[PDB]
RNA sequence: GCCCAUUCGGGUCUUGUAAUUGGAAUGAGUACAAUGUAAAUACCUUAACGAGGAACAAUUGGAGGGCAAGUCUGGUGCCAGC
């Protein structure tokens, strides 16, 4: 009888997560792009101004499907998120739901940082241990649990 | 702010409120009636540790400060906003850990 | 392992040495004394 | 055994002096004992032991010079 | 002056485990040492961010970035191949505080542990060439990395033996 | 521990059984009483069911 | 412990083909195909069966074999069953291919490819002994020049030490692996990228797999035996990826 | 046997720790749910 | 009238050492960290291998 | 196609054997053929060096079959007496090895050397 | 016997208690002397002294317990609370 308890991924400390070297990989998602636009900050230069390090953004196919699905009010968001500076993942699961796609994607790798803004996703991300989220705030970004913010 | 602008106010104790409380180290045992001098009024202060309640007796020129509960307790009374921090020149924390000596 | 020590089963292999017998006698005697 | 070594020597006949910087190197002793230093410096120059003067000493950290 | 700065929050789980791991790994005294090294790292790469966000071929970016990388390769936290400005952006606190004299003499050998390294170089034994250094937080430059040896006026080098050894030699030769 | 001393929370040792009644010894304190009484209550309850 | 002469029970494991050897301290043990000769110097259990016959078993030293550490750390399912055909990208020498061979058994085959030459002659001198393996001494980056001699393998496995790991396994699996078939790769982080660290390079490699149509399903790290490798198990979907 | 009783003994203190934690969390949330309504 | 304080608590460098090497030995109980590898000859895995346990994180 | 194929030219020779002398002064080097193969089949070996003019060549040619099986780089050097002068020892050592150690201050030069010789091979 | 995770689970002598115990290195000090300085102190030097509880005695808080032939309040025995 096969039980399955996932081991704590061995590039993690107690909660320090030494696998997050300063060239970062972030996970952009949908209402974070929308709030970045309606707070009028940029994306790559905004992340650089918040983290003082070179950040590579990533968007998944599930989040791109959500951004296409949300209609023509966010054509600015879609034109911004088809940026050649960002990269793109490729998901393989059923149901384009950004929340469980994101939190599954990060809890089986523990190396991405999650750039989110909605309440349930922030709650699940800060529930699971040792991955940093960032969010919009005022006219800049804000990091929640990176060990070296400065 | 809770008394004009100052954070601390010298005061005169009227009487040890609740000496006849039978349960030792209780809320109604650990109160004193302080006459605030800055505007001449009554207030009920909350000296910690009934074993060190009995340093202050009567017009011991006591110095109050706020209390600020960091939660909710079992049988603590509300209404007391003031704790004793210094009595007659010395600090009663230092008196209770018996470093200094109360002068008279 | 030496040829005079390769016993027919691991029970006699565990009986064949000394430190395990020492620990077993003192631990078993302490257990009987604790039960009484 | 100690040594002394002068550097940055400039003549100055406006006072008929020679002024310089003095590096004394003592491997294990404490310091170079200014009177004995003064007679040694007047010996290596042509001076008096009365016409030679040294004042601004400081032993650098860790000892030795 | 005010070198060290308090972080954006000092009571947090990930920060607490960060200071625990760094302190117990590089043999550190308190949080002020990590905060000083972290502060000056943050200051130099905050200065590097502006030189990045302005354009190339500006004389400011050109010779100020050359000045910054010359200073950082002189300290030694940047390798000889990555001599361009965004690796300064990709710097990290670990290979920046690794060049302190405590960790550096432990890596050089001659100490058998980081804590023994710290207690001997504060017991005044290790001299970089000629100068006896009695302080840990040195950030030894790259050129003087091979001049680390026991100082000659210290009984792990070749001086007279210490007071414990010669007192025991006296009252064991009696 | 909020505001107490260690001399305020020192240890109280328990007194022995008197030598005058040492034949039926081992004076029986409160913890041994409650371990007797709950056992007797359980035996009485299973007897009554 | 576990000296030569003790009596050890041989219990079967979940992955059919391998066995647990439970003595006073446990072992992982595969049933030897050619009895009588160890191949890289490992110890051998030797049981008797009733005409008296005597069959032997080999231990599986996880500090010197890759997938043994994944087996002992506990993978949900491999694809190396006792009947399948198994391709072995980066077969170094006999030291793991003999274990995969005698897991596979006398019916299935193991096609072991290798690019270097001196491990090639060692692999051939081992390969003459047991018959269920095929030694190929060709580069794993060119699956069109040993397409003549193999066909339609049922699970591939990968230990190659090149930074085009995903391209190697993608080309070999498109050319040879059947649909709904397994692919077990073993990435070495410090080998394929020295700059960025382990979890980032693992996520980049598993993203390259799910771009090359292997749907991954297991990631194990095998930390107490080797440092910073990982075992990534995947299926080859090709039809109905999601 | 004694390993089991030691695990049960420390399970009692884990239970008391969770009791204190849930009591503090419940009083904090019943403060927050009326601070959410004192804007009326 | 103070509590009994600690010789470990005196020097902060020591308390930030005896906290680390405990927490160094703590995470031999949440992961299985690399400890040099095959030190002697292979004496078996020496502490128990169980069948019905898979410590592999799976892809949802 | 000789038997000592990855023979290093002059500048790469000089940098790998000053890395050798830094390792010998940092106590991180194993000197000699049989200690080299012992540390090689123990596993702690960053890379190994042989000398391509020992009077029997096979007494260190036995090291390729171990090292390229256990996936560790190996380099021939055209002078055993120069490698002896590099290791800092009287007699000419013909097969040296660098142990693996992440508490050694020549990790950067070791990795630069290892990348150069993996590109060489 | 240890440690970790809402619980049953996981992992480990490579884990704790013992002056069993050994010698080495020191500066706080103390101090000849020299140094600095208008003179003198301090630092920088430095002979001779200067460590085991290194008692040559680091504090300030905070979270929990547990113990009686003891005390007190309440009640639906042997309980609940302070
Ligand atoms: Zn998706």
């Amino acid at each position: 009888l096969t039980r399955n308890i996932p081991q704590v991924s061995s590039a993690l400390f107690f909660q320090y997560n030494q696998a997050i070297k300063p060239p970062y990989q972030v996970l952009i998602d949908t209402n974070f792009i929308n709030f970045s636009i309606q707070k009028k900050v940029d994306i790559v230069r905004g992340m650089m101004d918040c983290l003082l390090a070179k950040c590579n953004p990533l968007i998944t196919d599930c989040v791109m499907a959500e951004l296409e699905k949300l209609g023509p009010k966010y054509r600015i968001a879609l034109k911004l998120a088809r940026d050649p500076r960002i990269k793109r993942l490729s998901c393989s699961h059923k149901g384009t739901y950004a929340n469980d796609c994101l939190v599954h994607r990060v809890l089986q790798h523990k190396c991405y940082i999650v750039a989110t803004n909605d309440a349930g996703l922030k709650q699940r991300i800060r529930k699971i241990p040792g991955i940093p989220l960032m969010s919009v705030g005022g006219h800049a970004y804000v990091i929640e649990k990176l060990p070296d913010v400065f | 702010s809770p008394f004009g602008g100052s954070s601390h106010a010298k005061g005169i104790v009227l009487e040890k409120l609740g000496i006849e409380s039978k349960q030792p180290n209780s809320a109604i045992r650990k109160c004193v009636r302080v006459q605030l001098i800055k505007n001449g009024k009554k207030v009920t202060a909350f000296v910690p540790n009934d074993g060190c309640l009995n340093f202050v007796d009567e017009n011991d020129e006591v110095l109050l400060a706020g209390f600020g509960r960091k939660g909710k307790a079992k049988g603590d009374i509300p209404g007391v906003r003031f704790k004793v921090v210094k009595v007659s020149g010395v600090s009663l924390l230092a008196l209770w850990k018996e470093k200094k000596e109360k002068p008279r | 392992m030496n040829r005079k020590e390769r016993k027919s089963t691991i029970l006699e292999t565990l009986m064949g040495d000394e430190a395990s017998n020492k620990y077993f006698k003192r631990k078993y005697n302490e257990i009987q004394e604790k039960s009484t | 055994a100690v040594t002394i070594r002068t550097r940055k020597v400039i003549s100055n006949p406006l006072l008929a002096r020679k002024q310089f910087v003095v590096d004394v190197l003592h491997p294990n002793r404490a310091n170079v004992s200014k009177d004995e230093l003064r007679e040694k410096l007047a010996e290596v120059y042509k001076a008096e032991k009365d016409a030679v003067s040294v004042f601004g000493f400081r032993t650098q950290f860790g000892g030795g010079k | 002056s005010k070198t060290y700065s308090t972080p954006k929050r000092p009571y947090e789980s990930s920060r607490l485990d960060a200071e625990l791991k760094l302190a117990g790994e590089f043999g550190l005294k308190n949080k002020k040492e990590i905060y000083r090294i972290s502060f000056q790292l943050s200051k130099i790469r905050r200065a590097a961010r502006d030189l990045l966000t302005r354009d190339e071929k500006d004389p400011k970016r050109l010779f100020e970035g050359n000045a910054l990388i010359r200073r950082l390769v002189r300290v030694g936290v940047l390798s000889e191949d990555k001599k361009k400005l965004d690796y300064v952006l990709a710097l990290k606190v670990e290979d920046f505080l690794e060049r302190r004299l405590q960790t550096q003499v432990y890596k050089l050998g001659l100490a058998k542990s980081v804590h023994h390294a710290r207690v001997l170089i504060t017991q005044r034994h290790i001299a970089v060439g000629k100068q006896i250094v009695n302080i840990p937080s040195f950030m030894v430059r790259l050129d003087s990395e091979k001049h680390i040896d026991f100082a000659p006026t210290s009984p792990f080098g070749g001086a007279r033996p210490g007071r414990v050894a010669r007192r025991n030699a006296a009252r064991k030769a009696e | 521990a909020k505001l107490v001393h260690d001399v305020q929370k020192k240890q109280h040792r328990e007194r022995s059984q008197l030598t005058s009644r040492s034949r039926y010894g081992f004076l029986e304190k409160h913890k041994d009483y409650v371990k007797r009484a709950q056992d007797f209550h359980r035996k009485q309850s299973t007897l009554k069911v | 412990g576990a000296r030569g002469g003790a009596k050890v029970v041989i219990e079967p494991h979940r992955h059919a083909g391998v066995y647990i050897a439970r003595g006073k301290e446990d072992l992982l043990v595969t049933k030897n195909m050619a009895p009588g000769e160890s191949v890289y110097g490992e110890k051998r259990i030797s049981v008797e069966e009733p005409p008296p016959t005597k069959v032997e078993y080999r231990v599986w030293n996880p500090f010197r074999s890759k997938l043994a550490a994944g087996i002992m750390g506990g993978l949900d399912e491999l694809f190396i069953a006792p009947g399948k055909k198994v391709l072995y990208l980066g077969a170094a020498s006999g030291t793991s291919v003999s274990h995969v061979s005698d897991v596979v058994g006398p019916e299935g085959v193991v096609y072991a490819v290798e690019f270097s030459h001196r491990p090639g002659r060692e692999l051939i001198s081992m390969a003459k002994k047991r018959p269920n393996i095929i030694p190929i001494i060709e580069d794993a980056r060119h699956p069109q020049k040993y397409r003549m001699l193999i066909g339609m393998v049922d699970c591939v496995f990968a230990d190659v030490a090149q930074p085009d790991q995903a391209r190697i396994i993608a080309l070999n699996s498109h050319m040879f692996l059947k649909d709904q078939g397994g692919v077990v790769i073993s990435i070495k982080a410090n080998c394929i990228d020295s700059t960025v660290d382990a979890e980032t390079v693992f996520a980049r490699e598993v993203q390259k797999l799910r771009e090359e149509r292997i749907k991954p399903l297991e990631q194990l790290t095998l930390e107490p035996y080797e440092r910073d490798h990982c075992i990534v198990v995947g299926r080859y979907m090709r039809s109905g990826l999601k | 046997s004694k390993r089991k009783e030691q695990k049960a003994s420390q399970r009692k203190e884990r239970l008391k720790k969770l009791a204190k934690m849930e009591e503090e969390k419940s009083q904090r949330d019943k403060e927050k749910k009326k601070e959410y309504f004192a804007q009326n | 009238l103070t509590p009994k304080r600690n010789k470990d608590n005196r020097n902060s460098r020591v308390k930030k050492r005896k906290k680390y090497q405990k927490a160094q030995k703590k995470l031999k109980s949440v992961r299985a960290v690399y400890s040099g590898g095959q030190s002697g000859v292979y004496e078996g895995e020496k502490t128990g291998i169980k069948k019905g346990l898979t410590r592999s994180v799976k892809f949802k | 196609n000789p038997k000592a194929f990855p023979l290093a030219d002059a500048a790469l020779t000089q940098q790998i054997l000053d890395v050798v002398q830094q390792a010998a002064n940092l106590r991180q080097l194993k000197k000699g053929a049989n200690e080299a193969t012992k540390t090689l089949n123990r596993g702690i070996s960053e890379f190994i060096i042989m000398a391509a003019d020992c009077e029997p060549i096979e007494i260190l040619l036995h090291l390729p079959l171990l090292c390229e099986d256990k996936n560790v780089p190996y380099v021939f050097v055209p002078s055993r007496v120069a490698l002896g002068r590099a290791c800092g020892v009287s007699r000419p050592v013909i097969a040296a090895s660098i142990t693996t150690n992440d508490a050694s201050a020549i990790k950067t030069q070791i990795y630069a050397v290892k990348d150069k010789i993996e590109t060489l091979l």
